[PDB]
């Protein structure tokens, strides 16, 4: 019987019509993510997206396999191969623009790189299609059969790429994030040690105190400065900052406050207001952290009433600094 | 599961095995 012979080779030319499109739909995209319009959803921090791109990944592997080894055989297989891999391309490209999406506006320049990471998918997998139909239903030694190998490796070196690019990315997309939190802990660490009762290395003279307290005005208006401009640059500089402005204040204001000369009640406020001003401080830093996850109007205003938290406690902190003679 | 760590790992090896120039 003439029953169709040819509708994997027409599932082929079908699936090569199929990916020609998904490359037009992402280079549209660049274009549309250069000028700087691919807006972030609110929050839909990367780290989600990571994990469909991952996963859609991984099918595209098999499918890669399963047409490579079905070239050879049916066509109602080839057809089938063909038609799976162009279905998990689609998937795959709708992901990573929504990944790409998740990065912001004001960082075009990675949501093109990320875009155009998935379009060499593409284009590696309308090679591959190619490749299988050439090899539809020839053997082992014949040059088709070595090239669609060749096409294959063409295309998972492809998408390893697009795996390295998603690593390199979020790693960038996180790097002042992960080094303001590693701030937060220190901070923790050092007020722990702060509040413990054992006692500083030294006494020292209200003017030491006094020096680090005013430390506190310039870091705390620099962190409301970074979590206006989300910045990563500055989300670094803050961290650092932070960090030891901090812990600088602690450790005098213990000093301070274990000199022979303080009245207790004196070396009392002082210990406690030092640990009010981190911990409001810290509660600031949280806020940072919340507004970089998603930064808009709202949790920056936010930042005025953590700012204000600190100031108060400042305030008593200078006043009681002023109280040790 | 697999994370990128473990998956570009895999990956790697898998490129080595379809790529026909390389047959030990």
């Amino acid at each position: 019987t003439g029953i169709d012979p040819f509708t994997g080779t027409q599932a082929c030319i079908t699936a090569a019509s199929a990916v020609s499109g998904i490359i037009a739909d992402l280079d549209t995209t660049i274009m549309f993510a250069t000028a700087g319009t691919l807006n972030r959803e609110g929050a839909e921090t990367f780290a989600d997206h990571r994990e469909g791109i991952l996963k859609t990944a991984k099918v595209l592997v098999e499918d890669t396999k399963v047409l490579v080894q079905n070239a050879a055989g049916s066509q109602e297989k080839l057809a089938q191969a063909a038609q799976s891999s162009v279905a998990t391309i689609t998937r795959l490209a709708d992901v990573v623009k929504l990944g790409a999406a998740s990065l912001g506006a004001e960082d075009p320049e990675t949501q093109v790189v990320l875009i155009n990471a998935v379009k060499d998918v593409a284009k590696a997998l309308g090679d591959l299609i190619s490749a299988t139909k050439a090899a539809a239903g020839k053997v082992g030694d014949d040059p088709a059969v070595w090239q669609l190998k060749n096409s294959a490796k063409v295309m998972v070196t492809n998408v390893t790429s697009l795996l390295k690019t998603v690593k390199a990315v979020e790693d960038e997309a996180t790097k002042g994030t992960r080094a303001l939190e590693a701030t937060t802990e220190h901070i923790r660490q050092e007020l722990a040690v702060f509040c413990s009762p054992e006692p500083p290395a030294k006494t020292s003279t209200p003017e030491d105190f006094i020096r680090m307290t005013k430390g506190i005005t310039m870091a705390t208006a620099k962190a409301v400065a970074a979590g206006n401009s989300c910045r990563q640059e500055d989300v670094i500089a803050t961290a650092n900052l932070s960090r030891r402005a901090i812990a600088d204040m602690l450790r005098a204001c213990k000093e301070a406050a274990f000199h022979p000369e303080v009245a207790p009640d004196v070396r009392l406020r002082a210990l406690h207001y030092g640990r009010e001003c981190a911990n409001g401080y810290l509660e600031l830093l949280d806020h940072v952290l919340l507004t970089l996850q998603k930064p808009n109007p709202d949790l920056k205003q936010q930042l005025t009433g953590h700012s204000k938290r600190v100031a108060g406690s400042v305030t008593e902190l200078i006043q009681a600094a002023e109280a040790m003679k | 599961t697999l994370d990128i760590d473990q998956s570009i790992e895999q990956l790697n090896r898998l490129i080595l095995e379809l790529d026909p120039t390389f047959e030990p």
